[PDB]
């Protein structure tokens, strides 16, 4: 009764401490991984990039772009780009090997 | 007898506080993991 | 009849990968090729310990691009040095073409497999290998009689062979019809990793050198002014928060500027005073 | 005289025979599910999965009717799959010791374009599986076969069978033979040799065996041997708790990722069920920190073995690993929930697993399906609301011509697990009285290694414990007795085959689910009396209160 | 003799790589090589160094390193593998072997087969044996028969 409840409380508290320490460690590692992922996203915006025309927005992340190589491509818009800056016929730099609207 | 009850209530308040803390930490980690996954 | 398992891996050494990348880029826009040395440890392992380039020929990448004299003499003299590894396979670069095997590539791979049934034909795209991702694959073949009879090219016994998905570009160029992709794993021991770490290991000095103090002040001024504009935007946006039920953030940018300010100035202060007190 | 009878009981012969008879009598498997699956299999992977699932469904029932009917379809399997198929046979005849050799004689070898050494190895493996943990007689035969084995595949199968038979006996002769086979240094036989080294010297804490195995793992170059030795090292230090700590550190710091995985498995086997918070702390630290995905996965898996004694606390810790960006961590979370809450039908665990069954990564879906099957085994709609839904899910994944192959493999094995043993067996890492069932723990751990070697899946057959209440008289025979379950009959009923009172009377033996054990009593009009309270379950002696002649339950034949 | 699944490695021995140091001219290197009563005897002192190369890489399991009963059979053997350069006695004494071997008496008899650590001999191209001492502590050592049991790697 009383002692059993007390022991259960202690075990629960110890498990909560374990979970807290786990979560803090995972938070640190996730911050590191987020930094690496941000670095990779920024690196995808490197040079050279092919210029194209933002013909039409299709989804929140995918558009149709007319690359100045003379070809229309259905590509994926990078998240960090300001959506309000995406106007039709605006000049946009696209990834060389994937045409992603960089 | 009542010493059991005092220990139990003290542990109970500690566990409630740490449970709220753990829930907050879980929410923070969840949002960070969602950002990483995206 | 024995069937190659889908769990078979190609363990490329760090040195082999670096040499392959360097040679592939050095020949852009041409297609370069060379021989990969190593050992077939077992039925589920192909270890590529080293790879030496081969002289460029006007033929391109074919079974006529392997000069017998070059290969024989290179092998003999490497054996003298201490690298007596058999020719496990061959590699060539498809610059911007993706990773796959053309008809002539399949042809040379048939030639290599005649030498030994286990033999891989790894290819590397040297211009798609932008920092970060490395575009490289390794394919062996499928026997025509194996495919026409309806039996699957490779027996499966684990999830190892399907952790990665095949690419469309490879698939149209004959993947899983004439050649199968082999999973590639990189054998990097502690010593090689620590040696490579020196590439950007800064110094024992830049941990103690203060920023140009005038440059530091100018950077502080610029970031604080930007943070002022961001604070104005944040106030304006928060005023809207009131007359708006749950329905770029001037706050997130504000937080990023704050973090960069605190890290820069905390580091500069601490480095400065450590310098004051360790140097007399 | 009477001492011989208790010797027979202790040797396991009587209990194994009774369990075998119970499994045969109450064989309620729905062959229509297997027929549908065999209709929806296109590739060899789903074929192997179907063989394994059929083996699970008839585990211990000695009912190979599916195989005999579809021998033509079974002949399609070649190479290791054929091996697995033959191995599956041993799971079907689990406990059928008396005729084992003789019946394996009926599947006599031939010569064909495949070496048929897969068949011989599978036969030896199935022989070991039949006598698993009870190889007291088969041990000599398997020793002789392995010593005289020449082929590599036959050596692998024989080593696996010998390890299964000698599980925990720690005999020196079998250990020497298996160490010799390991030293032969072949990738195919290395897995079996290392796994059997672990099985034989299981829970023994032996310095010599562990030093040999770790040194070999650090000396060889075949990764298959590395995986086998990893699981073996785990098994050797099973249940030793803090006595493992030294070794654990020596494996957590090692550079070889497979050895670190072995360290995680050793944490699992050493602290299985203790819930030791130091072990959980180390496992979580590795799962969130390590650079090799396999080590992270195995670290998450080991949490189930640590926490299976307190399943309610398990989703609380594994839920956030469930959502992790790393797909390997997600799979580890799924199978950790599966091991942890196996046979419990925990609601929170199933709720965690439900979104996982639609994860973009295929093997994550496979792990989620496997874990769901492990959790919901034997469960009914009333006991567990979602079970039917998952059942449909399984079929859908099999009948989805576009779903990935390993999602299908997970679904097939899930169907096999859910209806295991004709719905008469469950997964209980704990024993009936609260002990860590070592065969169950070992079987589940090795089953988790199906990721690396499909024929190891049959090891999960160890974890199948019958859910029976075998009433015995003073003569240990089985009187025709009925027990009253004070619940609605549909509460613990069998699933309805594919195409009410408040109590039910169950014959002897009675297929009583662990939750149904609580509400089961026996009518006062019965001339017998349970000796141990019936709520505990298991083989229970009945004291006869009357001198009236007894009517014994007739023993049904095999097959 | 020989364990099942293995073979004598005699046909795989390349005579272009075989080289024995400190051998008497009357007792040729082929005497130990051949399965005759003819023996290989060291000429300077008890130490000996015999290097054997193979046409193709091979994997060793056990060696038959046997000599006479007069105590001049080997007792301490250091085995090195894949040596890129001829071996020197000074370095061979200094160098750490691939396997050290304390030949007991029973190894020297005709039925004496010495198992080897198969793990370390999976890519043997050339194997060098440094006989450091003999049983009888004589001024020279004799080897009645030397060979290798193993299997080719099937290059
Ligand atoms: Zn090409």
């Amino acid at each position: 009764d009383l002692y059993s409840r007390y022991k259960k409380l202690q075990q629960e508290l110890e498990f909560l401490e374990v979970q807290e320490e786990y979560i803090k460690d995972e938070q640190k590692n996730l911050k590191k991984e987020f930094l690496h992922a941000q670095e990779e996203v920024k690196r995808i915006q490197s040079i050279p990039l092919v210029i194209g025309q933002f013909l039409e927005a299709v989804d929140q992340n995918t558009a149709i772009v007319g690359s100045t190589t003379g070809s229309n491509y259905y590509v994926r818009i990078l998240s960090t780009i300001d959506r309000e800056l995406l106007k039709p016929n605006a000049s946009v730099a696209l990834h060389k090997h994937s045409n992603a609207l960089v | 007898r009542q010493y059991y009850l005092s220990k139990i209530e003290e542990l109970q308040l500690i566990v409630n506080d740490k449970s709220q803390n753990l829930r907050r930490l879980q929410a923070q980690r969840n949002e960070l993991n969602a950002k990483v996954r995206l | 009849a024995p069937a190659v398992d889908t769990a078979e891996q190609v363990y490329i050494s760090s040195l082999a990968l670096l040499k392959m990348l360097k040679h592939g880029r050095a020949g852009v826009p041409m297609e370069v090729m060379g021989l990969m040395l190593g050992e077939f440890v077992d039925d589920y392992t192909v270890r590529v310990i080293d790879v030496f380039a081969m002289p460029q020929s006007g033929t391109g990448v074919s079974v006529e691009a392997v000069d017998p004299v070059f290969q024989a003499k290179m092998l003999d003299m490497l054996k003298q040095t201490g690298r007596p590894e058999m020719v496990v396979g061959w590699y060539h670069s498809h610059p911007g073409f993706g990773c796959w095997l053309s008809g002539v590539d399949i042809n040379t791979q048939q030639s290599f497999e005649a030498l030994s049934e286990r033999a891989v034909a790894v290819v590397v795209d040297p211009i798609q290998s932008v920092k970060g991702k490395v575009v490289i694959d390794a394919f062996r073949l499928i026997n025509a009689n194996m495919m026409v009879l309806g039996h699957e090219p490779r027996q499966t016994t684990s999830n190892l062979g399907h952790l990665n998905k095949p690419s469309i570009q490879a698939l149209i160029h004959g993947l899983n019809r004439h050649y199968y992709s082999i999973t590639i794993n990189y054998r990097k021991n502690e010593l090689e990793q620590k040696m490579l770490l020196n590439l950007h290991k800064k110094s024992w000095m830049e941990g103690l050198t203060l920023q140009d103090y005038s440059e530091h002040c100018k950077h502080n001024e610029s970031v604080v002014k930007e943070m002022l504009e961001l604070a104005k935007n944040y106030n304006k946006a928060v005023e809207e928060e009131d007359k708006m039920t749950p329905e770029q953030d001037p706050k997130r940018h504000l937080e990023e500027h704050v973090d960069v300010l605190m890290t820069s100035n905390i580091v500069q202060c601490l480095a400065a005073m450590l310098d004051t007190v360790v140097f007399k | 005289n009477q001492t011989l009878k208790m010797i027979k009981i202790l040797s396991g012969e009587m209990a194994i025979e009774l369990h075998l008879q119970f499994l045969i009598r109450n064989n309620n498997t729905d062959l229509m599910i297997l027929k549908n699956t065999k209709d929806a299999v296109r590739n060899s992977v789903c074929h192997t999965a179907t063989v394994i699932a059929n083996s699970f469904m008839h585990c211990g029932t000695t009912s190979d009717q599916f195989l005999r009917d579809n021998l033509e379809w079974l002949a399609r399997a070649t190479n290791w799959a054929k091996f697995t198929a033959t191995a599956s046979l041993g799971v079907i005849h689990k406990g059928h010791e008396k005729e084992a050799l003789q019946l394996m004689a009926t599947y006599l070898p031939k010569d064909t374009s495949p070496g048929s050494a897969y068949q011989e190895g599978g036969g030896l493996y199935a022989l070991g599986l039949i006598h698993a943990n009870h190889g007291g007689d088969i041990i000599d035969y398997l020793l002789n076969q392995l010593k005289n084995a020449s082929n590599d595949i036959v050596r692998h199968g024989g080593s696996l069978g010998l390890g299964l038979a000698a599980m925990g006996t720690a005999r020196q002769d079998v250990y020497d033979l298996l160490k010799t086979n390991l030293y032969q240094d072949d990738a195919v036989t290395g897995e079996a040799a290392g796994l059997a080294l672990g099985l034989v010297m299981l829970g023994s804490k032996n310095a010599q065996a562990i030093e040999d195995m770790v040194g070999y793992a650090q000396e060889t170059q075949h990764e298959k041997i590395l995986r086998g030795l990893a699981v073996g090292i785990a098994l050797v230090m099973y249940g030793r708790m803090e006595e493992a700590d030294a070794l654990i550190e020596s494996l957590c710091r090692d550079k070889d990722p497979i050895l670190r995985r072995s360290g995680m498995y050793t944490v699992a086997m050493a602290y299985c069920g203790s819930g030791n918070n130091k072990a959980i702390r180390r496992l979580l630290h590795v799962a969130v920190s390590d650079v090799n995905d396999d080590v992270r996965r195995a670290a998450v898996e080991s949490l189930g073995f640590i926490l299976f004694r307190t399943p309610e606390q398990c989703p609380s810790v594994v839920s956030l690993l469930s959502e992790s960006y790393n797909p390997h961590v997600r799979y580890g979370a799924a199978m950790a929930l599966g091991i942890c809450c196996a046979g419990t039908g925990n609601k929170e665990a199933i709720n965690l697993l439900e979104p996982m069954t639609n994860d973009p990564v295929n093997y994550v879906r496979q792990g989620a399906l496997i874990a769901s099957a492990l959790i919901m085994i034997q469960q009914t709609e009333i006991t567990c609301p979602k079970v039917n839904q998952f059942r449909q899910l399984y079929s859908k994944v099999i009948n989805d011509k576009h779903d990935d192959v390993m999602a299908k493999f997970g679904a097939i094995l899930a169907q096999g697990i859910l209806d295991a043993g004709g719905h008469n067996v469950t997964i209980s890492l704990q024993s009936r009285t609260g002990h860590t069932h070592m065969p169950s723990v070992v079987g589940v751990l090795v089953f988790t290694q199906f990721w690396f070697w499909f024929p190891l899946s049959h090891f999960l057959s160890l974890a199948y414990t019958p859910t029976c209440v075998i009433g015995l008289n003073k003569d240990l025979k089985m009187p025709k007795v009925q027990y009253k379950s004070n619940c609605k009959p549909s509460t613990f009923a069998y699933p309805a085959p594919l195409e009410e009172p408040n109590f039910q009377l169950l014959d002897n033996p009675a297929r009583v689910m662990p939750a149904q054990l609580k509400v089961l009593t026996m009518p006062e009009t019965c001339r017998y009396q349970p000796f141990k309270p019936l709520s505990i379950g298991g083989i229970i002696i009945l004291k006869d209160t009357s001198e009236d002649i007894e009517e014994l339950v007739e023993p049904v034949a095999a097959h | 003799d020989i364990p099942k699944g293995y073979m004598d490695l005699m046909p795989f021995i390349n005579k272009a790589g075989c080289e024995c140091l400190n051998e008497s001219d009357e007792h040729g290197f082929d005497n130990c090589l051949r399965k005759d009563t003819t023996f290989l005897e060291s000429d300077c002192d008890e130490q000996l160094l015999i290097t054997v190369a193979f046409n193709q890489p091979v994997k060793l399991y056990s060696m038959k390193f046997q000599g006479p009963d007069n105590g001049q059979g080997p007792k301490y053997v250091k085995i090195f593998i894949n040596l890129p350069r001829s071996m020197d006695f000074e370095e061979a004494e200094r160098s750490e072997p691939t396997q050290a071997l304390e030949l007991t008496e029973d190894d020297i008899k005709e039925d004496g087969i010495v198992p080897l650590r198969y793990v370390k001999f999976q890519n043997v191209n050339s194997v060098t044996i440094f006989v450091q001492s003999n049983q009888g502590e004589e001024e020279t050592t004799r080897i009645s028969y030397f060979t290798f049991i193993g299997t080719p790697v099937q290059a």
